[PDB]
């Protein structure tokens, strides 16, 4: 299951 | 990083994601909300970036640890892994206290507060995540409440395409799926996130349905997972 | 590391390198190498992959940041780029003390002695890499110096298919083509390395073909490159 | 120009 990557602004 | 301008601890962030050194993103992002100041929509990205980034990392090598650690049931797997997960819990309280001190109290738009609330879930969701026993219980009622008053909040005040929406939700999601045991939660508000925004697409720009129409796909991809 | 058991260090820097904690894996090695014994081939390797991806990402970052000075020529990005060159310059320091004091002198055999020399003329290669002016002068000679003792050494005491003598020469190649403004010995070296190699060949085990088939493919790019 | 990777044990 992924969440929101959120690692590149 | 009391002695560096704001303005300067924005610009070095931005210069150290370029750089992908996310330890000094996370430290000059700490120092700007230390300042004091509220944080506009993409200083509070460039905070959520750089602390993701670090927990990632973070996160990947206890899983990586833990496995090795349980396949062998000496003491350093077990002291590396502990290593490991005291930092990762030590990042998590750093993100968990900018919040409480005092962004979440100074944030009255919707689209801060809801964006502050669901940082706090997924922090004590990562404290989870490494919590065992009745520790894990409060932790784990912790990120639930974080993440349902996001949600109160969100499904009040934003269109059900709006992109932090629709990431709370897929993170939510997770939380329920991953930390909650509860699937059919999970798979319920998925399905219901997902619905409601396709109905709302006809609303947007090309560029709005570009940023929402990417998380709907996240959303579909953990339901053909747990489907 | 001083209370740690020689033997946890190394067994936790094998666990940090499959963790991809590098900075925890070379402040492991740097334990284990001020135990003050000797290393073995597999614990030099440890050492050297350690530092060797430490070093690589402060030296992609510096990279990236010198390139958006460069362009821009506030004090910033000068400013942050200087913070991570002194960052660099103190992990390529730290590496050649533990080669001072005391690898290299304890190093007698042929395979140890030359790759301790060999990681010596890289630390200085890329303290050369950030270097200006005379500074830079002394520090390339110290990088030539050592790569060229590992050299009359590697010729002597090794077959031409070793790996460490052929990735010494791989090395000492980059360093004439790049610090050095040296193209021509960088061709030289590369291409009488990659000939002696393939003329040796017939002498080794299918593993070891492997090995040394590996690193002659990287002469090969270079040239391609190069010529 | 490639030098050794050697990033990996
Ligand atoms: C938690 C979360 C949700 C959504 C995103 S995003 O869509 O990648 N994004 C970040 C920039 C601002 C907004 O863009 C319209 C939303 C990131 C994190
Ligand atoms: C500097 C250098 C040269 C060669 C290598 S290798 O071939 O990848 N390797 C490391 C394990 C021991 C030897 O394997 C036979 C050589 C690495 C670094």
């Amino acid at each position: 299951a992924g969440s929101i990557p959120g690692r590149r602004s | 990083m009391g002695s560096m301008e704001r303005a300067s601890l924005i610009q070095k962030a931005k210069l150290a994601e370029q750089a992908e050194r996310y330890e000094d993103m996370a430290a000059f992002m700490k120092g700007a909300v230390e300042k004091g100041e509220e944080l506009s929509c993409e200083e509070r990205n460039l905070l959520s970036v750089a602390y993701k980034n670090v927990v990632g990392g973070q996160r990947a090598a206890w899983r990586v640890l833990s496995s090795i650690e349980q396949k062998s049931n000496g003491p350093e797997v077990r002291e590396y892994r502990e290593k490991v997960e005291t930092e990762l819990q030590g990042v998590c309280d750093t993100v968990l206290g900018l919040l409480d001190s005092h962004l979440i109290k100074e944030a009255g738009d919707a689209e801060s507060r809801v964006f502050y609330l669901k940082m706090k879930g997924d922090y004590y969701r990562y404290l989870a995540e490494v919590a065992t026993g009745d520790d894990k219980k409060r932790i784990i009622d912790s990120a639930r409440s974080a993440y349902q008053e996001a949600m109160d909040i969100s499904k009040k005040e934003m269109p059900p395409t709006n992109p932090i929406r629709l990431g709370l939700a897929l993170n939510f999601s997770v939380f329920h799926y991953e930390i909650a045991n509860s699937p059919e939660e999970a798979i319920s508000l998925a399905k219901t996130t997902f619905d409601e925004a396709m109905a709302d697409l006809h609303t947007l720009s090309e560029d709005s349905y570009k940023d929402s129409t990417l998380i709907m796909q996240l959303l579909r991809d953990n339901l053909t997972l747990w489907t």
